[PDB]
């Protein structure tokens, strides 16, 4: 950066791009989110506020058995012919009850 | 009848301040930086020149560029001189050691009569002689052993 | 090259090193003379004489040997045509080494190698201008005096011409590359027009560094640093042979032998800074891949190169040490043009001078001066022992003939050459060579006689 | 005891701990590591028999071990060794003339003559009970890649051998296509019919150059122009691949940068394209000769002419040690073939690999010299009787 | 110096064990390689204690002495003497080792005779001067009448290969050695004859290739054979250039400009290959490595690409095709291309090699050595190297002398004729010089098993009255004429055997004190 | 420090003093977002700088510094609060009234 006035706009952009994906995969009706990567403490706020279950650091072999049995699509990134954030919301999985016993 | 230029500057092409980052944008200005680095060193050699200073003495090393420049202009130089020898050289010729080459004049250069490089004991020695206003001297010892000359120095 | 851990014998190592650094001819004789003064002082020590009184008696006895050595001394060297006293002086130094097969050939090499590089106005000889190189192969008779320089030729192109008839040598110190600065740059490229400007910058730089040599009329280039692959083919298209990766002081010898100037950059090249040379070629030696440079023709060069060949590395490294002693005795003749006659002739004549002044007066130091004269006779009697003769039989005959008449140059030899006259056998040594043999051996004896305690430790750890 | 059909194998356990069972004489002497200087020359003798003939390599030690054993009485009878070397050359030059008269000129068009030659070399190995399958597969793996009646040379480097643990030796296959041991990412399809295979040496990832490249971000909206332009870059690479008409991609294994990123993997899965990574740089010669593809380096030259063809390119999900690829059928097949070797243990496959190479080298000798003799100690008796009459 | 020793761990000896250890250590070197001299001498097998011992059988005396590692100080002079003999003439390294050891063995006989060692040096300098005139006056020159010079070259290669492993292959390996140097037609660079060793086959299956062989086969999707092609080689970088500007980065503001730079990088790499195919070529040889982006460009244009042959591989291709290196492609009218007929690939020992069949101006050869073991191929390579180096100097110095013991008896006769015109002090040392020259036909005669006491006596009686060409016949075991049998050696080879052994024996005989220092890490 | 490779090139004199003022204004931005709901006790799991203590001092706010993660989930059930990780995304339902 060559100007100190453009400092805080870059620092807030590291979380605004992060919260942009978390709002378009959650407003389509998704309640259970499984992730093989990592969900940090800032992203856990958007599921408690919306009332959604977020599971992190699951196995790659366990995600394929859930997505094949529930009709979900194993998505890695954004896609579908130069779209900003589409997520293909018709390809969500289904479940009768997701209960932690 | 030479004149001695006692210096404390580097006569090398690689004289860098160790914090300079020359960011260039085009190839027309890239060649201008490399031509400027030779023009910085050659401007220092023109300050030693045109003043009568045929003998150059500096405690800092001199590269291959300034060595060949003085050989073409029929000038002698001597780099990496110890600081104990330049302090004795300053009181012998009656000059002054100039770190910056921009303030060179007739009042800061030395003056002697006989300046030769002999072959005493196999090794070469650049000796100065003939200056009447000599506030110092040098006693060269010659012996047959290293412990013989150390006792002669102690005596 | 010994591993002697003895502090008395370590001073004999520095005594032979001090003779090599100053004169360089009597490094063997200065150790036998110092051991002879201490052997004669052993019997003087048992008689009750103080060791400093023997040391003070040797200074009054060595002073007579210096003044008597300056009696007969003359040379007619003019470095034009009277090289006959210069060849016979170098034959005395080379006669004791293993170069006696080339006793006439290699003696004339060391005479002409000094006179072409010496400054006769200052009487100063610089040994940095005399390059002594060696390569195995051939024989000892193939040692030639190459007027010029001999370097390892490193033509980057294998199709380069290996023979230049008339070389306009362009000596430069800049590598054949785009100019890289000495500081950190990190040049920024933004658009594709700047990257296409990078290609045209280097393409015109290799055409500029090649054209600036051809505009000066040069047909040979010397470079200290490496070459680029793009610059190698541009040498063959323009018919410009060039060598690569020459050493530091090697190109310093090219600019003196060819009369050229070492140019830092390519822009400062001109026709006045070019060197002149004749037959520039590389010579392959047998099955090896060295291809050293041979410079046949020159124009008033002040730098020569001796190429020593032999049958093995034992005969070459000794010939580098043997001929260096021959290059030093010609240097001592320019420093002082006075000579003496060796073969033990000067030691017997100096032993008679101390014995004549031992009676004028025999007050206190009579026994100390006679021990000096008996120790000066050890060097000629060692020549009689190595030649298969008898020491006390041959020395009594030569010493008696110098008293019955006026003392001539009377010594000994191995095959004896008929008569024992050193003036007829042409055994000529320098005055300052034997002047420093008596002076350094006396002062080293004084530092090993004036010591009465040893404080050496015990074991190493 | 390791010569002939009634010979037994040897097992050499090295200092590392990799014990292998071997019956071929070249593989035994290379693992024994004999310290005697005269016995190491017999190791290199069996090594050059494996290079020149391939099927002479226990027998060259029995001959050279007996020719020196016959020199024990010769050196104790005042015969100089130069006289023995002169007479052994005269027995050698007369020995080839005896074997040439026993030879029968054959032709490579007769499959029954080549079948009995390959079955003879398998009788001494562990696959002598599998000579009804391996010996027909050894002839068909040679006579389809030599292009006979036109050349007297055959390279065995065009016949790849894949070693997989599982099953028995009867489960071996002679698939003429390409067999790869790499996995399929992503493995959601693993089968495509009428496939067009393309070899890509370009790295489908973020743009980077050989020179040092950096991105300057000094604006709020400049971070949006970094991620969204990188997605539009690889989308132009996938759509250039998809509009060509290919369904199977073979990406060469890159070391400097990443060959296939996670962003590039998601676009190739939505285009229904099977992607295979980690193709070695030394294996691209065998791929382009088998399928018929061309190595595509830049994406601007990726056209339909540089693609291949395959009737079936599927990943055969095996029950044993994982799975492999198997391309079945291709237009204009080259002079290459692949042999899949099975086995119950890891030691039987290493012996079955050396026994197949001893079987392919027998048919290799028939291409260079179209002549054969009787076996089973037959020419050694005729060399013993004719040279005895020659010595008289 | 032994009495009151002032050394730490170093020892020395003066005139008692100095010449004793010098004569023991030098004779044992000469008696080691004594059994390898002559056309009927055996060979040695050299082995180490372990840790990749790498056994290497050699009959040449230089390769034996350079690997044994003698601990004797005076024996290293004879080891270094045979190293120079291999580097200068390439032959006579065994003959110079036995001759230098027989001089010191005769000098050990002068120990009990109380002869001064400087008298033996002065006696051998006059003996060596008389021996130089015997070889110089008996040298046979060859100028014109080239059908006798090519027959003379086969006698040189037939004499050198007779003392090696190639005993019963003189009908083939003589033609492989004469025609290899005859195809050079110039200087003896001794690197255009690239020797390729391949296992499998006998030594009679070896041959001299009419063209040139190479490795690093032609690309992936490139043609394997092109008839009547124009060969252009190169020594330039193809891909990942990083062209000569250290400290230059690509500093952009967006990732779309990085895609424009890397497309501009591949366009300049494409434009470089487009400058190569403007010459109208069909084959390309690069000394550096060729990556995948220029390899597709040569394959689309039907041009071969041989990547990373060798550093000296482009030098042999420049001498066998008649082109130039041509590392810069900007002037097609100043670049000379090569010429060939077939660039087909041949298979030698289950390895595909690129055969450059039918080349023009072929001043380079390729010897395809095939042997039973690797030990035979390592011996036949050094045996051919000892034969090609003499023929590369026989074309430079056409003077030849009659070998097989005939040259040694001519040298021993000139010393004995001048030993009778000398006083008795130096005449005894000259007779010991002539006896050591007669030992060299005695070692050759006794290695075959002949009566060496009578054959050298018949050679001395023959050379005493005429018979300047009489020598030792090792075929039948008698005395025959060397001009009829055709056993000749080069003059410069036989001179370096005489001269280097006389200089090396001069050094060891002049040693009266061996002062060895304390070694490091030896306890 | 952010999770990036942020590096500032300071050429003018006013640029270095502006960065040290933007670090103070960033703390005042998040401290103004948490006082719009008028709290009394602010409890976090990470550090609180002295500039953040200055705005909470004049607003009469008691701040606890380094409460554990397991203790924050326990006080969220006792007081009825919601653990937020963003000061500018605070709502009225995230305030633990009834304590
Ligand atoms: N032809 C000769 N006749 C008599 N004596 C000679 C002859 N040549 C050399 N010498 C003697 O041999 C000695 C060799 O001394 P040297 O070992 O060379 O001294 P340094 O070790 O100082 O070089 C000389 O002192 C000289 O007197
Ligand atoms: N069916 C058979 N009947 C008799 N002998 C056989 C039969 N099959 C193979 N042999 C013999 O077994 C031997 C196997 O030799 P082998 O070890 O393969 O030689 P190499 O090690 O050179 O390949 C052959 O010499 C052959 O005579
Ligand atoms: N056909 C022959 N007849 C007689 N003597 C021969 C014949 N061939 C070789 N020789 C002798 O064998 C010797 C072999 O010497 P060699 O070991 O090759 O010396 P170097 O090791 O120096 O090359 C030669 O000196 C030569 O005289
Ligand atoms: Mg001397
Ligand atoms: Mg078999
Ligand atoms: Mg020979």
């Amino acid at each position: 950066i060559t100007d100190p006035e453009k400092l805080d706009q870059i620092r807030q952009r590291e979380s605004d791009i992060t919260k942009e994906r978390i709002q378009k995969i959650l407003a389509t009706g998704a309640n259970v989110i499984l992730t093989t990567g990592g969900i940090d403490d800032m992203c856990l706020k958007y599921f408690v506020e919306a009332g959604a279950m977020a599971v992190r650091r699951v196995l790659k072999r366990d995600l394929k058995r859930i997505a094949k049995a529930s009709g979900a699509t194993i998505l890695s990134t954004l896609a579908n012919l130069e779209g900003e954030e589409t997520f293909e919301a018709a390809m969500l999985g289904q479940a009768e009850e997701v209960v932690q016993e | 009848n030479p004149k001695i230029a006692l210096l404390n500057v580097e006569l090398e092409l690689k004289a860098e301040k160790d914090n300079a980052e020359i960011r260039v944008h085009t190839v027309e200005d890239y060649q201008a930086i490399v031509d400027a680095e030779w023009n910085i060193l050659y401007d220092k050699l023109e300050k030693i020149h045109h003043s009568g200073a045929k003998v150059v003495s500096s405690k800092l090393p001199i590269g291959d560029v300034a060595t060949q420049y003085f050989a073409d202009r029929d000038m002698f130089c001597a780099g990496r001189v110890p600081e104990e020898d330049l302090k004795r050289t300053m009181m012998a010729c009656g000059g002054s050691i100039q770190t910056s080459v921009n303030a060179l004049s007739a009042d800061v250069l030395g003056r002697c009569q006989v300046f030769e490089e002999t072959q005493i004991g196999g090794e070469r020695y650049n000796f100065f002689t003939g200056c009447p206003k000599a506030k110092t001297c040098t006693f060269i010892l010659r012996g047959g052993a290293e412990q013989f000359m150390e006792e002669t120095e102690r005596s | 090259m010994m591993d002697v851990d003895h502090q008395i014998a370590k001073l004999m190592v520095e005594l032979s090193k001090s003779q090599d650094d100053e004169i360089g001819d009597g490094t063997t004789g200065v150790v036998v003379l110092a051991g002879a003064l201490l052997e004669e002082a052993e019997q003087l020590l048992d008689r009750g004489i103080h060791p400093i009184r023997i040391a003070d008696g040797y200074e009054q006895a060595a002073r007579v040997a210096i003044e008597h050595l300056d009696k007969i001394s003359d040379s007619v060297l003019v470095d034009i045509k009277d090289t006959e006293p210069l060849i016979q002086t170098a034959k005395t130094t080379l006669g004791s080494k293993v170069v006696n097969s080339c006793h006439r050939q290699m003696a004339e090499i060391a005479v002409n190698a000094v006179l072409t590089v010496a400054d006769m106005e200052r009487r100063d000889v610089d040994f940095e201008l005399i390059k002594v190189e060696g390569k195995v192969g051939g024989r000892l008779e193939d040692t030639k005096l190459i007027k010029g320089v001999i370097v390892d030729k490193d033509f980057s192109h294998p199709q380069m011409p290996k023979k230049v008839e008339d070389a306009k040598i362009a000596i430069l110190t800049c590598p054949f590359e785009p100019p890289k600065p000495k500081t950190k740059h990190k040049l920024d490229v933004t658009s594709v027009e700047d990257y296409k400007a990078l290609q045209k910058y280097e393409k015109e730089k290799f055409e500029e560094m090649i054209q600036q040599i051809k505009e000066t009329g040069a047909n040979l280039a010397i470079c200290q640093w490496g070459f680029d692959d793009e610059a190698n083919h541009l040498l063959l298209q323009n018919n410009l042979p060039a060598v690569r990766w020459v050493g530091g002081p090697e190109i310093e010898l090219i600019a003196i032998a060819t009369g050229g100037r070492i140019v830092p950059r390519f822009s400062e090249l001109t026709a006045e800074k070019l060197g002149f040379a004749g037959l520039v070629q590389e010579i392959s030696f047998g099955t090896t891949k060295d291809k050293m440079l041979v410079i046949e023709q020159c124009k008033n060069s002040r730098a020569v190169t001796i190429f020593i060949r032999g049958g093995n590395k034992m005969i070459i490294e000794e010939a580098k040490r043997s001929l260096h002693d021959a290059l030093c005795v010609i240097r001592n003749l320019i420093r002082d043009n006075r000579v003496v006659y060796g073969g033990g002739a000067a030691e017997i004549s100096c032993a008679l001078a101390v014995s004549q002044e031992a009676d004028k007066c025999p007050t206190l130091e009579q026994y100390a001066m006679r021990a000096f004269a008996d120790a000066l006779e050890v060097i000629p009697m060692a020549l009689s022992e190595n030649s298969g003769m008898n020491p006390i039989q041959t020395m009594t005959e030569v010493r008696a003939r110098q008293v019955k008449e006026m003392n001539p140059a009377l010594g000994i030899d191995c095959l004896h050459k008929g008569t024992n006259d050193m003036k007829q056998q042409h055994v000529i040594e320098t005055l300052i060579g034997k002047k420093q043999q008596i002076s350094l051996a006396t002062q080293m004896v004084r530092m090993i006689l004036k010591i009465d305690d040893i404080r050496k430790p015990g074991e190493s750890e | 005891t390791s010569l002939g059909p009634k010979g037994m194998d040897k097992m050499i356990q090295d200092g590392k701990g990799d014990v292998t069972i071997t019956n071929d004489g070249a593989t035994i002497l290379k693992q024994m590591q004999v310290l005697h200087p005269a016995a190491r020359m017999l190791v290199e003798l069996s090594k050059a028999q494996d290079i020149e003939a391939g099927d002479g390599t226990t027998s060259v030690v029995i001959i050279a071990g007996s020719l020196l054993d016959s020199c024990t009485k010769l050196l104790q009878k005042g015969i100089h060794p130069t006289i023995i070397s002169e007479s052994f050359q005269k027995a050698l030059e007369k020995g080839i003339e005896i074997l040439t008269d026993m030879s029968r000129p054959v032709e490579l068009s007769d499959r029954e003559t080549l079948l009995n030659s390959a079955t003879t070399s398998l009788n001494s190995k562990v696959v002598s009970q599998y000579s009804s399958l391996l010996s027909p597969m050894s002839v068909n793996a040679v006579m389809k890649v030599i292009d006979p009646a036109t050349a007297t040379s055959v390279d065995l480097r065009d016949i790849k051998i894949v070693k997989k643990l599982g099953g028995t030796i009867d489960d071996c296959e002679l698939v003429e296509g390409l067999v790869l041991t790499q996995k399929v990412s992503n493995s959601g399809i693993t089968r495509v019919e009428k496939a067009k295979i393309g070899l890509i040496q370009f790295c489908l990832s973020a743009p980077k150059t050989d020179m040092d490249n950096q991105i300057v971000v000094s604006d709020y909206a400049q971070m949006d122009r970094v991620l969204r332009e990188e997605r539009a870059y690889i989308l132009n690479l996938v759509k250039q691949i998809k509009k060509t008409g290919c369904n199977v991609l073979l990406i060469q294994k890159s070391i400097l940068r990443d060959a296939l990123s996670d962003l590039a993997l998601h676009f190739l899965n939505k285009m229904k394209i099977m992607v295979i990574k980690d193709i070695e740089r030394e294996d691209i010669e065998f791929i382009c000769k088998t399928i018929g593809t061309k190595p595509v380096a830049h994406i601007d030259q990726f056209t339909a002419d540089m693609l291949g063809s395959a009737e079936l390119a599927e990943e055969v999900n095996l029950n044993g040690s994982g799975k492999l690829l198997k391309i079945t059928g291709c237009a204009s097949p080259g002079k290459t073939v692949t042999i899949v070797v099975r086995g119950s243990n890891k030691l039987v496959i290493e012996e079955a690999e050396r026994s197949i190479h001893d079987a392919l080298c027998v048919i290799r000798c028939l291409v260079k010299k179209r002549a054969l003799i009787a076996g089973g100690g037959a020419p050694e008796i005729e060399l013993a009787l004719r040279l005895t009459e020659y010595s008289r | 110096a032994p009495v009151n020793i002032f050394k730490a761990g170093a020892d020395e000896e003066r005139a008692e064990t100095a010449r004793l250890t010098s004569f023991i250590g030098a004779i044992a070197i000469g008696d080691l390689v004594k059994s390898t001299l002559g056309p009927k001498g055996m060979d040695k097998i050299l082995l180490s204690s372990g840790r990749d011992a790498s056994l290497m059988v050699t009959n040449d005396g230089a390769t034996i002495l350079k690997n044994i590692g003698v601990d004797n100080p005076a024996a290293k002079v004879l080891v270094d003497m045979s190293r120079v003999q291999d580097d200068e003439v390439g032959d006579g390294t065994t003959s110079v080792t036995v001759l230098a050891a027989e001089l010191l063995r005769e000098a050990e006989s002068l120990i009990a005779k109380k002869i001064h060692p400087q008298t033996i040096i002065a006696g051998w300098r006059e003996a060596t001067k008389a021996a130089r005139e015997a070889l110089l006056s008996s040298a046979v020159d060859h100028g014109s009448d080239e059908v006798k010079f090519r027959q003379d070259l086969m006698n040189i290669a037939g004499t050198t290969l007779s003392s090696k492993l190639l005993t019963h292959h003189k009908d083939h390996f003589t033609k492989l050695a004469v025609e290899a140097v005859l195809r050079l037609k110039g200087s003896g660079n001794l690197e255009a004859i690239h020797i390729i060793k391949k296992l499998g086959g006998s030594l009679a299956d070896s041959y001299l290739d009419e063209g040139f062989l190479l490795d690093k086969k032609i690309g992936v999707n490139q043609p394997k054979r092109i008839e009547n092609a124009k060969i252009l080689i190169a020594n330039t970088g193809m891909d990942t250039d990083k062209i000569k500007i250290f400290g230059s980065r690509v500093r952009v503001d967006s990732t779309a400009k990085v895609a424009e730079i890397e497309h501009a990088e591949k366009e300049k790499m494409k434009e470089k290959v487009e400058r190569i195919l403007k010459h109208g070529i069909n084959c390309f040889i690069n000394r550096q490595l060729i990556y995948n982006y220029p390899e597709q460009l040569f394959g689309a244009a039907g041009v071969m690409a041989i990547e990373h042959a060798d550093f000296a591989g482009v030098e042999r291709l420049a001498l066998v095709t008649g082109g130039e290196i041509a590392s810069t492609f900007d002037h097609p009218e100043l670049v000379k291309l090569g010429s060939c007929k077939l660039i087909e690939e041949v298979m030698i020992g289950e390895d595909k090699l690129i055969h450059f069949s039918g080349v023009a101006l072929g001043e380079a050869c390729t010897i395809v050595l095939r042997g039973a073991t690797q030990q035979i191929l390592d011996e036949a390579e050094r045996s051919l190297h000892d034969a090609l180096c003499v023929l590369a100097q026989t074309v430079k110095d056409s003077r030849t002398v009659y070998g097989g013991g005939c040259s040694e008896m001519l040298m021993a006769h000139a010393v004995t004729q001048l030993a009778n015109r000398t006083p008795g002090k130096e005449a005894v040392a000259m007779e010991s010089y002539a006896k050591a020259l007669r030992m060299l036909p005695t070692i050759i005669a006794d290695n075959a098993g002949y009566d060496s006491a009578d054959l050298v006596a018949q050679l001395r009686a023959a050379h005493s009255e005429g018979n300047t060409t009489a020598g030792l016949d090792m075929r039948e075991g008698t005395i025959g004429d060397m001009a009829i049998l055709g056993i000749t050696e080069s003059f410069q080879v036989k001179r370096q055997v005489l001269l280097s052994a006389a200089e090396a024996a001069e050094v060891i005989l002049r040693v009266d004190n061996i002062i060895k220092a304390a070694p490091r890490k030896r306890v | 420090k952010g999770e990036s490779q942020t590096d500032i090139e300071i050429t003018r004199e006013e640029d270095f003093t502006r960065i040290l003022q933007m670090e103070e204004e960033y703390i005042q931005q998040l401290c103004e977002d948490i006082i719009q709901l008028k709290p009394d006790v602010v409890i976090t799991e990470k550090g609180i700088s002295d500039l953040a203590q200055h705005y909470l001092m004049r607003a009469n706010i008691t701040a606890i510094r380094r409460v554990r993660k397991t203790d924050n989930n326990r006080i969220a059930r006792a007081c009825g609060a919601r653990i937020v990780s963003r000061p500018e995304e605070l709502r009225e339902d995230d305030v633990g009234t009834g304590a």
